[PDB]
């Protein structure tokens, strides 16, 4: 119900991936609730797009962020801490690649 | 059975077949 | 009022003293996973149910 | 909380507020113009018989 | 099964009440044009064939029974309606009845006297034309019929019950037209009691209503009001149902409030019965008796209010995807928060004296009952026309068709709320020389509606040439678009072909017999 | 039919249910 | 080997294909050496613009719908206006 419970809960049920819609699922409906997620969380759902063998989806969350992000502030602010994890990751911005 | 069905099925034809009789004069008096 | 034609009124008879029912009137919930690693089990007289 | 409880609260009250001012001047407007005529018409036929 | 030839001689007399439509206000453009008889002679012969016409053979058949025989089994997951011998029986009175109005309206004079026709002499002095007792008897076999069918929908949501559904959470069509058959018995039969009243009185001369032997109109009053105020509650409760439905499934699944929605319609089906009183609040009643009867109309104002603060909550937080169907029911809210208004309005004691029979009133209810009924009817089509019939229905020529609705219907019932005020008479068919203003603007609202109509009928005719790249899957992918299927259940029913977003997983077309299986709710 | 088994009954029915006002109008302005 | 070949490097460009399951296929997994220009190509693919994530209405639908609205509500005022216009009150004088 909070923010600290609801990050943990949904973690536990996110380490649960083992799958592609699965994974995508519980992106999803983890992502529709009334908090923006925390950093931790996106750090889980990077982590799990590489387990479940899927590129696409690891750009769909950053444009999910971007949405959310209610500001531009934290969306630099995220954009700085994900950045070097993109550096540990290898993913692209949507605004770096031009589809 | 339907030995009663048949004149019953008759009698209802009849008994839509005239007041559709009954209609030109209900409009033309 | 026995031998009569179609006994569906026998299973309610029969049913009603030893359990098994009619017409599988029990519902579901096996508070089960949902995943296709274990699906919920599907029993039929059938391929489809 | 967040955004969204930011925007029914500030959505709910400035259509609180709009309603208000839109009926407002209307009213004002509309029932000072019956207060300014009828109230003179009947100023004009009471004091001048 | 019925539903098919159910919606055709829907569309067929709602052609017919809207060349009703055509005549009476083609008429009613400049003084004395298109027709001689400006007498009850023809012309009040029209408006009781168009208003008697329509409101029993369109909205009535449609709304309540056309979604009740295809989709409350369906919604339920019942096999077939739990009586299927008696919708045949009750559907195929209708048109017999259609006849008989037809017939009212052909024979030599025209006893056409309104709707809603009052005793004291549309007795025997009218029967020269006697056209009024064939059509109080098509009113009377419409009467039955929609009972049958409200005696077969309580039935069939009572004992068919699919083992998914307690009655704690149950969908709010079903719980909807539930709530109208239980609030039809409660008022049909009073008014087939003065159906066969009146009728004796105009028959065989005992003249209780008439003006000999003492005879009161007044009793009579009370009646068909006590019969016709929950008559347009039906008119309206399952419209309350589809566009529920409908502002779910193309914004937010998670609609605001199940069981303060449910509780709402019960208090609207509790408070509806027994107050038939504002309709002749003027008639000169007891002051504390007429009081009372303000303050209780405020109160039945209420709920509606609560539910429709409910679907504004909805709306709200959602993905909105603006199809017709969602166009329709974004216009029936703006519209009908309005209508209610405006309800308020003439819901005071000391209004209605100055409102009583002129166009402010029938703005007001062609407003709520025309934009209310007929934009949930369109959404209802709009919405489950390509489940039923298969075809995908051209979206484009939907969407200007709700566009070329909505500005001719506003752009006629907007004016009469200004033509009432100033005293016009209500059925006038030739008003006095300072009107002629806003009829002639309703006038050209009336050809833009009639040629909306039109185009619904090309559009029906489109309904036969499978367009792919048009209109395909409501409610479209969250953030998937590989996986595919209907992508929600808020529910986990997923027992065969049952599920949360309900009956859009049958076929399409359904099959002859469906639901072999009895679903499950979670 | 060969040339109508909808496609012209459509049109026609509705043009019967939107013509029978007009016929009804027409027989009783006859009286 | 191993990777793709601007076999058709403009994804956007066609979904014509008619075997399209084949190129899904062709895909794989080093994770960032994925040449970007086919790295376009999973993202459009997974996630584009037909069937699912299809407008309702299309570009050119819009303006359709506006001019076949006015079209429409003329067609209705001219035939109004070319119906009946006749036989009203006495003269504009009597109204003085
Ligand atoms: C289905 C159609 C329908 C519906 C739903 C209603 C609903 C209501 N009607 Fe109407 N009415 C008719 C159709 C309808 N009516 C017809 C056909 C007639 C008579 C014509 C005749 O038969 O010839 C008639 C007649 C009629 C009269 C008779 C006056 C006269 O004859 O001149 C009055 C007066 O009280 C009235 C009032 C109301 C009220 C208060 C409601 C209320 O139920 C509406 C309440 C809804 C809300 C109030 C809106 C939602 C709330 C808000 C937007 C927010 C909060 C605001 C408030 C609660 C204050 N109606
Ligand atoms: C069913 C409700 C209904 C509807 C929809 C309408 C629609 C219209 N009505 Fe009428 N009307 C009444 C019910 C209705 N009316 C009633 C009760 C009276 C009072 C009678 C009296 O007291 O004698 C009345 C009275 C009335 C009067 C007389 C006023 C009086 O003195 O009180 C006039 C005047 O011209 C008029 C005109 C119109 C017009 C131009 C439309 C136009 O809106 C028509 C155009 C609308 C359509 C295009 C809808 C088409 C619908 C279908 C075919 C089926 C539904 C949907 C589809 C699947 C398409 N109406
Ligand atoms: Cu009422």
């Amino acid at each position: 119900e909070t923010f600290e419970e609801f990050t943990a809960r949904y973690e536990k049920e996110f380490d649960e991936a083992y799958d592609l819609f699965e994974v995508q699922r519980v992106l999803n409906n983890c992502f529709s609730y009334d908090l923006v997620p925390a950093p931790a969380v996106i750090e889980k759902a990077l982590r799990a797009a590489r387990r479940v063998n899927d590129l696409p989806t690891a750009i769909r969350v950053f444009e999910a962020l971007k949405y959310k992000v209610e500001n531009e502030d934290q969306y630099k602010a995220y954009l700085d801490e994900l950045k070097d994890v993109r550096q540990e990751l290898g993913v692209p911005l949507k605004e770096e690649l031009f589809p | 059975s339907a030995l009663y069905l048949y004149p019953f099925y008759a009698i209802f034809a009849v008994a839509v077949v005239t007041p559709l009789l009954y209609i030109p004069n209900a409009i033309r008096g | 009022d026995l031998d009569q034609e179609t006994g569906l009124a026998r299973l309610e008879l029969l049913g009603k003293l030893e359990g098994i029912d009619v017409f599988d009137t029990k519902p579901l919930d096996s508070s089960r996973k949902g995943t296709m690693k274990d699906p919920i089990i599907i029993e039929s007289y059938d391929d489809y149910r | 909380t967040g955004t969204i409880k930011r925007r029914v609260i500030m959505d709910i009250v400035l259509g609180f507020s709009l309603g208000g001012v839109m009926a407002s001047y209307w009213w004002w407007g509309f029932h000072m113009d019956k207060i300014n005529k009828r109230e003179k018409f009947y100023a004009e036929l009471a004091e001048r018989k | 099964d019925i539903a098919v030839l159910y919606f055709m001689l829907a569309i067929f007399s709602g052609m017919a009440g809207t060349a009703m439509s055509l005549i009476i206000r083609l008429e009613l453009a400049a003084p004395g044009s298109q027709y001689l008889h400006g007498n009850s002679q023809l012309f009040n012969v029209l408006v009781v064939g168009h208003a008697v016409l329509m409101i029993f053979f369109l909205v009535m058949p449609a709304l309540i029974g056309g979604f009740g025989n295809y989709l409350l089994p369906l919604m339920i997951g019942a096999t077939d309606t739990a009586f299927p011998r008696i919708n045949n029986i009750a559907f195929w009175v209708l048109p017999m009845g259609l006849v008989c109005l037809v017939t009212s309206t052909l024979v030599e004079s025209g006893a056409g006297t309104g709707w809603t026709v009052y005793p004291p002499l549309s007795s025997i002095q009218a029967h020269s034309g006697p056209s009024v007792d064939l059509a109080i008897f098509a009113l009377h076999l419409t009467s039955i019929s929609s009972l049958l069918g409200a005696i077969n929908f309580i039935v069939t949501t009572l004992n068919m019950r699919t083992n998914g559904m307690t009655m704690h959470k149950l969908p709010l069509f079903v719980w909807s037209i539930f709530i109208t058959a239980f609030l039809l018995l409660l008022s049909l039969p009073v008014l087939s009691a003065g159906i066969t009243m009146l009728l004796l009185d105009r028959n065989f001369n005992t003249s209780f209503f008439e003006v000999s032997g003492g005879g009161d109109p007044i009793l009579y009053e009370h009646l068909f009001w006590f019969f016709g105020h929950p008559e347009v509650y039906i008119l309206i409760i399952p419209g309350f149902g589809i566009i529920s439905h409908v502002v779910s499934t193309y914004s937010k699944k998670p609609v605001f409030g199940e069981i303060s929605m449910v509780y709402a319609m019960a208090s609207i089906g509790l408070l509806g019965f027994l107050v038939w009183s504002h309709h002749m609040y003027i008639v000169g009643l007891d002051a504390d008796t007429r009081a009372y009867f303000t303050s209780a109309t405020m109160i039945i104002a209420i709920p509606t209010g609560i539910k429709i603060f409910s679907w504004l909550a909805t709306i709200h937080g959602g993905s909105i995807r603006l199809a017709t169907p969602m166009l329709y029911a974004i216009a029936f809210l703006f519209l009908f928060t309005m209508g209610g208004l405006t309800g308020v309005a003439l819901a005071n004691a000391s209004l209605d004296v100055a409102f009583h029979d002129t166009y402010y009133v029938v703005g007001h209810f062609h407003y709520v009952l025309s934009m209310g009924a007929i934009f949930s009817l369109f959404a209802g089509y709009y919405y489950w026309s390509p489940q039923i019939l298969g075809l995908n229905y051209n979206e484009k020529l939907a969407q200007i068709q709700f566009w070329l609705i909505f500005i001719g219907a506003n752009v006629i019932f907007f004016p009469m709320h200004f033509l009432g005020i100033n005293g016009m008479p209500r059925r006038i068919p030739d008003y006095p020389d300072a009107f002629a203003g806003w009829n002639y603007v309703a006038s050209i609202g009336s050809f833009i509606a009639t040629l909306s109509l039109f185009l619904f009928i090309y559009i029906l005719y489109d309904q036969l040439v499978n367009g792919l790249n048009n209109k395909v899957n409501n409610k479209s992918v969250i953030y998937n678009k590989a996986p595919d299927f209907v992508e929600s259940n808020t529910i986990f029913n997923l027992n065969t072909v049952k599920s949360s977003s309900i009956e859009f997983l049958l076929t399409s077309p359904p099959a002859v017999h469906s639901f072999n299986t009895p679903a499950v709710q979670s | 039919g060969r040339k109508t088994p909808y496609a012209l009954s459509h049109f026609g029915f509705f043009a019967i249910g939107f013509a029978v006002p007009f016929v009804a109008c027409y027989v009783q302005l006859k009286k | 080997v191993m990777d793709l070949q601007s076999r058709w490097e403009n994804m956007p460009s066609t979904e014509q294909q008619d075997i399209v399951s084949k190129l899904s296929e062709r895909q794989k997994l080093p994770w960032a050496q994925l040449t970007e220009p086919e790295k376009q190509a999973v993202w459009y693919i997974s996630y584009g613009e037909w069937g699912p994530r299809r407008p309702v209405l299309n570009k050119g639908d819009s303006s359709f719908i506006a001019k076949g609205v006015a079209a429409g509500l003329l067609f209705s005022v001219g035939l109004f206006a070319v119906v009946r216009m006749a036989g009203g009150q006495d003269a504009k004088t009597m109204n003085k």
